[PDB]
RNA sequence: CUCUCUCUCUC
RNA sequence: UCUCUCU
């Protein structure tokens, strides 16, 4: 039983040391010093050309379909330079082919798809944390008030069984709303060979979103959902419903800390073998990881630097849909809800003053550290609607969950004094997007 | 508009708070 | 609750 | 090689 999780952690910590020796190796062939290496922007440029040199399909399609004035077998994105105390971003062009190899000799020749899909959930937890998905949500006829349950929703498909685990209720049921809705339009969907496979995907992600919830009430409907051979507008109406009880009858949401890559390169740089030591995405190697490093970041004028810096601690945690009293007990300092922060998005656009541009630390840092769990709490005839809605009925917001369990001090390594938090003072909000 | 319900990502003990009268209003 | 799960379509 | 909190 130790065995495999000491065999789990080396191959975890296999994944992240080859990522770190990745942006090492792209460091040194962009000629970028130390400061310009630990810039967060610069390694999200990285990590978009890994991601973008791998996407298969579509770079078969910009083959196929040419883009307007661009190589279809070059990647590239925005590296920026410090000169003089000036920030300058400069825009190069690198061959997707030897972005491959520099990847795969990264991992010992082999494609490790692992750290692509950990880059890509780090990508999905920043979109998360950052920007809002009201209209996508709207246009799919779903409430702009289940945001909670949209984490993961810009992971694209290609993320596969290890991103699934990460996407929330609310993305499950959009995807299927949007598989639905092509049917109702279209009957020639879901008939031919592509019909077939078409039936494939909505069967396989109507199973992993069954395995999300935790009622047998939730299960038994989206079982029964997923019987139908034409689903049609009931179906759809059936999906909305059962997005809706998880706001109540909430699902498992699998919650991993995925750190930016200039973070494993600046530890792999510094000598630290995660192949021997092991690292675990919901324990404390996260957090011991995020303590010692320094990270820096693109002011733009006319900004807070802690709104900014909070905002990447919540999008490298996935403490986006959070409860902010439990995320500012761990962080220390108060988690501002989105609307107060004076910030705008990490990445810089093309057409910014880069001239008024400044540079700033990023405080990654948290007085305690937690457990991530997938968990989503404690829930307690051939129409389940009315049993789950006398579910719902019964729970109030008030109940405790996760009984027994608290924040651990980051010397406490083996987790075995836990701290628990007494929320009854003065109430601060709870709601990241309220 | 906003933010309805929590989502837990950190195993600690809390209160898991959401909005009772707005999403039970819609199923009256 | 860690881990392999692999992708209807570039979207 | 794109951009964006909040129908
Ligand atoms: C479908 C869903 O997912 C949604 O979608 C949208 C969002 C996301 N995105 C995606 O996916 C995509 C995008 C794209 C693009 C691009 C890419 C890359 C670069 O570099 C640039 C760009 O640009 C653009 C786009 C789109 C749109 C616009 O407008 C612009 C793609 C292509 O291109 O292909 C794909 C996908």
């Amino acid at each position: 039983e130790r065995q495999n999780a000491t065999e789990i952690r080396a191959s975890v910590g296999k994944m992240i040391d080859g990522i770190g020796r990745f942006y090492i190796q792209m460091c040194t062939e962009l000629k970028l010093s130390d400061y310009e290496g630990r810039l967060i922007q610069n390694s999200l440029t990285i990590e978009r050309m890994v991601l973008s040199a791998f996407d298969e399909r579509r770079n078969k399609y910009l083959e196929e379909h040419p883009s307007a004035g661009k190589d279809p077998k070059k990647t590239g994105g925005p590296i920026y330079r410090r000169v003089d105390g000036k920030w300058r971003r400069e825009l190069i062009l690198y061959d997707k082919e030897e972005i491959r190899r520099i990847w795969r000799q990264a991992n010992n020749g082999d494609d490790a798809t692992a750290g692509l899909t950990h880059m890509m959930i780090w990508h999905s937890n920043l979109n998360d944390a950052t920007y809002q998905r009201t209209r996508a949500l709207v246009r799919t006829g779903m409430d702009p008030r289940m945001c909670s349950l949209m984490q993961g929703s810009t992971l694209p498909r290609r993320s596969g069984a290890a991103g699934a685990a990460v996407k929330g209720v609310g993305t499950m049921v959009m995807e299927l709303i949007r598989m639905i809705k092509r049917g109702i339009n279209d009957r020639n969907f879901w008939r031919g060979e592509n019909g077939r496979r078409t039936r494939i995907a909505y069967e396989r992600m109507c199973n992993i979103l069954k395995g999300k919830f935790q009622t047998a009430a939730q299960r038994t409907m989206v079982d029964q959902v997923r019987e139908s051979r034409n689903p049609g507008n009931a179906e759809f109406e059936d999906l909305i419903f059962l997005a809706r009880s998880a706001l109540i009858l909430r699902g498992s949401v699998a919650h991993k800390s995925c750190l930016p890559a200039c973070v494993y390169g600046s530890a792999v740089a510094s000598g630290y073998d995660f192949e021997r030591e092991g690292y675990s995405l919901v324990g404390i190697d996260p957090f011991r990881l995020l303590q010692n490093s320094q990270v820096y970041s693109l002011i733009r004028p006319n900004e807070n630097p802690a709104h900014k810096s909070q905002l990447v601690w919540m999008a490298c945690h996935s403490a986006a849909f959070e409860d902010l009293r439990v995320s500012s007990f761990i962080r220390g300092t108060k988690v501002v809800p989105r609307g107060k922060l004076s910030t705008r998005g990490v990445q810089i656009a093309s057409n910014e003053n880069m001239e008024t541009m400044e540079s700033s630390t990023l405080e990654l840092r948290s007085r305690y550290w937690a457990i991530r769990t997938r968990s989503g709490g404690n829930t307690n005839t051939s129409d389940m609607r009315t049993e789950i809605i006398r579910l719902m009925e019964s729970a109030r917001p008030e109940d405790v969950s996760f009984q027994g369990r608290g924040v651990f001090e980051l010397s406490d390594e083996k987790a075995t004094s836990p701290i628990v938090p007494s929320f009854d003072m003065s109430n601060e909000g709870s709601y990241f997007f309220g | 508009s906003g933010q309805i319900s929590i989502q837990p990502t950190f195993s600690v003990q809390r209160n898991l708070p959401f909005d009772r009268p707005t999403i039970m209003a819609a199923f009256t």
